[PDB]
């Protein structure tokens, strides 16, 4: 049995209603009791998942009133009815109907806002140095150096998610200390979303 | 730093058998302990690490085991070719240390020594020194006592004694005893003679030579 | 509630070694009704054991189940790469429902002190009114290191952020960047930046920092 | 096919310096890690310093932290130990090691032995020893080098087996080892037995022959 999730990722306002939907490949109401054998749970980074809804529509203990899943047969639907800041998290629906517990490939939910990156050397006073990809939305940025010539010792560090809703990310390089005068050092950040590449020489 | 504690300090063990080697911590160092084999006349050469892994080439009688502060070292059907001296040695901190180490002896039957007397070479004598040479060799305990006489008289100085490592292939002992005399001193008397006190036999083992023969 | 205790927080392995994760149970677990969870990067979960002991369809030999009511462990017998990952125990049997904190394998491979550098902020970033300051930790096992900021000597609070890369594909280090983010309004109300790294791979902390001109 | 090669290793003036030189070859050196160890005569290990693959990083124990310099050249792919404020407790043979990315220290150099002493480097007078007249003993006295070691050897290596090279003894400021090798008694002297003496610290070889008489 296969669950489908729609959308992949959800852009919503601060305290708006955010919607995902869960499909399944086959039926998962079970005639004889009228239930549908459907889960939800929330996982934020580096944790484990919280169950928030079973039978489709019961609240596990602890879940807010604000969270509320319903539909049944092959169709069904989370919806958060006033979206706050630890909301921000992935979702995914489970089918329990066999015992073969499967899950959707899972939702990412976040606030709206749209934004290119800024770019900035990491320079210093074997040397390294970096590019730092500031103040950009949505994910991803792929990071690439002297389009992709210089591969050996660098670092690009995973985004994280500012105060601002926008994010952040490091690229580095370690290089011989005696090439800073001759050879050419430049990082390439791709923003496919805001459709901007952005190339941005670094020097000692 | 961390202290590494080896126990016992030596083990003397008859081939066939196990011998089990244990090292503790001051603190937890988790996997990161590792044991090492010195062979006399060689550097060390890795054997265990993280606790328990072999290291290639190490034969497989050689095991290792142990979690936090507690690991130990076990040979068993030890043999004649793992006469060494083991360390323990932690890499989960800095400065990385090493324990004291555990020299490993082969038990096994006794052996009278062969016995063979040297007068100085002409090269010797050219220069103008003098020097009488002892080898008691592949014999077993270790335990020995060699005397030099000059025409019948107990002679104990210019006397230098060196002893082998125990063999890697029979775990017998060897020594050499070498009297170093003045060309006066040498062509002075004519009797010189090596007297061999060993377990193996109450009668003393006597080599001799005349200078003027 | 069953709140479940996963142990070790990270388990360090070779591929083609044996891991034992263990899921200690507050409360009797009934009907022994405790399931495994696979869960890899950018993944949703994998049932790959239920009732104890119950390899699911299409999970493959290596994984097993083992224990009943409080002490679980899962076996996974011969490590594939691809299996170093997070592994979830969770129970059934009693609500709420609720999972263990997770077990991560991670490679094992000796023990690497960082190599450290530090970045004063552009010009540029200056001008645009933030002032962003970043440490870096290069090449470093284990993933375990303490970062600290002082600023004029004081040590800094909340006021920075950590990124640590997936451990690399050909040494299996990590590196690790924090960035120490002020106003450009309260960045020049001070004189020295310095971040201290803690690493249990030195014999005590290195320090990297730079005055403001 | 690794090779650590240990040279400068000989007699040093208490308070001068001292440079070691290790080349490695058979693996990509710009890769790994390098370290120095040392054994004191009483046999003790003692791990000195470290370095990963950038120079831009080091390892050593406080205890000499200030007193010696650790560095390397990859393209030139060789290791450097720098000793200043030399004194007794510096006497020692030093070894050059491999770090490992995923096993500690799988790769020692031989060794290189370090001597303190204002003694003057002097070169052996080499002496063959002979019988007065089943199997047969043959051996060379090596007398009034100075420092540590020789490297002795019969045949040019072809003799390893029943052979005993013993340790040296100190004595007026120079060191007196020997030497024996066990044959059948009719292979001498109908076939040649020369023992050979490498003295590195004179630059010396000495190919001496044993001689009926
Ligand atoms: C195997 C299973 C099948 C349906 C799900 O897809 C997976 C499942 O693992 C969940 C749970 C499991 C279910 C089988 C039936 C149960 C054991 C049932 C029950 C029945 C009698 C009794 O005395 O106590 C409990 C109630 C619920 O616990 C059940
Ligand atoms: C969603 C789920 C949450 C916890 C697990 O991590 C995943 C899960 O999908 C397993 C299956 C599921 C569990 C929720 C609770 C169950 C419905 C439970 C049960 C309880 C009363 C009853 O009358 O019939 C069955 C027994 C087991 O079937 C349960």
């Amino acid at each position: 049995i296969v669950m489908t999730q729609s959308p992949d990722s959800l852009a919503v306002s601060l305290g708006e209603r955010a919607t995902i939907n869960c499909k399944s490949s086959q039926s998962v109401l079970y005639s004889s009791n009228n239930k549908n054998y459907l889960a939800w749970f929330q996982q934020k980074p580096g944790q484990p998942p919280k169950l928030l809804i079973y039978w489709a529509s019961l609240r596990e203990s602890g879940v807010s009133d604000r969270f509320s899943g319903s539909g049944s047969g092959t169709d069904f639907t989370l919806t958060i009815s006033g979206l706050q800041a630890e909301d921000v998290a992935v979702y995914y629906c489970q089918q329990y109907y066999s015992i073969l517990w499967t899950f959707g490939q899972g939702t990412k939910v976040e606030i709206k806002s749209t934004k290119g990156p800024s770019v900035f050397p990491l320079a210093p006073c074997t040397a390294a140095l970096g590019c730092l990809v500031k103040d950009y939305f949505p994910e991803p940025v792929t990071v690439s150096w002297n389009s992709g010539a210089l591969t050996s010792g660098v670092h690009t560090f995973p985004a994280v998610l500012q105060s601002s809703g926008l994010y952040s990310l490091s690229s580095v390089v370690t290089v011989p200390s005696s090439s800073l005068g001759t050879k050419t050092y430049t990082c390439n950040v791709d923003h496919k979303p805001s459709n901007t590449k952005v190339d941005k020489r670094v020097e000692s | 730093s961390i202290v590494m504690t080896q126990t016992p300090k030596f083990l003397f063990v008859s081939a066939g058998d196990r011998v089990t080697i244990t090292c503790k911590a001051s603190q937890s160092v988790s996997n990161d302990v590792e044991w090492y084999q010195q062979k006399p006349g060689q550097s060390p050469k890795l054997m265990i690490y993280f606790a328990s892994k072999r290291y290639n080439g190490v034969p497989d009688r050689f095991t290792g085991s142990g979690f936090g502060t507690e690991f130990t070292f076990t040979i068993s059907t030890v043999q004649a070719e793992d006469l060494a001296v083991y360390f323990c040695q932690q890499d989960y901190s800095s400065p990385w240390t090493f324990g004291g180490g555990t020299k490993l002896e082969i038990k096994r039957a006794d052996a009278a020594p062969t016995v063979s007397i040297f007068p100085p070479s002409s090269e010797q004598l050219t220069s103008g020194g003098a020097s009488v040479v002892c080898f008691l060799n592949n014999f077993y305990p270790k335990d020995i006592n060699v005397k030099w006489k000059i025409d019948g008289s107990e002679r104990q100085n210019g006397v230098l004694n060196s002893w082998t490592d125990q063999d890697s292939k029979d775990s017998t002992y060897s020594m050499s005893s070498t009297l170093t005399l003045t060309k006066d001193e040498y062509e002075r008397h004519n009797s010189y003679t090596c007297e061999a006190t060993h377990k193996t036999s109450t009668s003393p083992i006597v080599k001799s030579f005349n200078r003027g023969e | 509630e069953i709140v479940l205790t996963q142990s070790p927080g990270t388990l360090s392995l070779s591929p083609g070694e044996r891991a034992t994760l263990s899921c200690r149970a507050s409360q009797s677990v009934g009907n022994n009704y405790l399931a495994w969870f696979q869960q890899k990067p950018g993944q949703a979960p994998r049932l790959l054991i239920y009732g104890a002991s119950s390899r699911a369809t299409g999970i493959p030999d290596r994984f097993s189940g083992s224990g009943s009511g409080t002490d679980f462990t899962l076996t996974i017998s011969r490590l594939e790469p691809e299996d170093f990952v997070v592994y979830y125990c969770q129970q059934y049997s009693r609500s709420p429902y609720i999972f263990g904190q997770g077990t991560k394998l991670e490679i094992k491979r000796t023990v690497a002190a960082p190599s450290v550098f530090i970045f004063p902020p552009s010009d540029e970033q200056l001008k645009s009114g933030t002032a962003s300051v970043v440490c870096l930790l290069n090449n470093f096992y284990p993933r375990e290191a303490k970062v600290q900021w002082k600023v004029d000597n004081a040590l800094q609070s909340g006021n920075s952020q950590e990124s640590v890369t997936e451990q690399d594909s050909k040494d299996s280090t990590y590196s690790l960047s924090s960035t120490l983010t002020l106003s450009k309004a309260d960045y020049e109300k001070h004189k020295v930046y310095a971040c201290e790294v803690t690493h249990q791979g030195l014999s005590s902390p290195v320090t990297k920092s730079f005055n403001r001109g | 096919e690794v090779k650590l090669l240990e040279s400068g290793g000989g007699l040093v003036q208490p308070g001068r310096s001292l440079r070691l030189s290790c080349i490695a070859s058979g693996f990509d050196f710009s890769g790994y890690w390098m370290t120095w160890v040392r054994q004191a005569p009483g046999k003790g290990l003692e791990w000195i310093g470290d370095i990963n693959p950038d120079s831009s990083t080091i390892n050593s124990t406080p205890s000499l932290k200030d007193k010696v310099i650790i560095s390397r050249d990859n393209a030139k792919n060789t290791l450097f130990l720098q000793m200043s404020k030399v004194r007794s407790e510096d006497t020692a043979l030093y070894y050059c090691a491999q770090r490992g990315n995923y096993v500690p220290f799988p790769y020692w150099g031989q060794g290189t032995l370090v001597t303190v002493s204002a003694a003057k480097t002097t070169p052996p007078s080499v002496y063959p020893l002979a019988p007065g007249s089943s199997m047969v003993t043959l051996g060379c006295l090596v007398k009034g080098y100075f420092p540590e070691p020789v490297t002795v050897t019969w045949n040019s290596g072809s003799l390893s087996s029943g052979v005993h090279t013993f340790p040296a003894v100190l004595q007026s400021d120079l060191y007196t080892l020997s030497s024996s090798v066990t044959v059948p008694s009719s292979t001498w002297p109908s076939e040649t037995v020369t023992c050979n003496v490498a003295h590195p610290a004179s630059s010396t070889k000495v190919d001496k022959k044993i001689v009926p008489r």
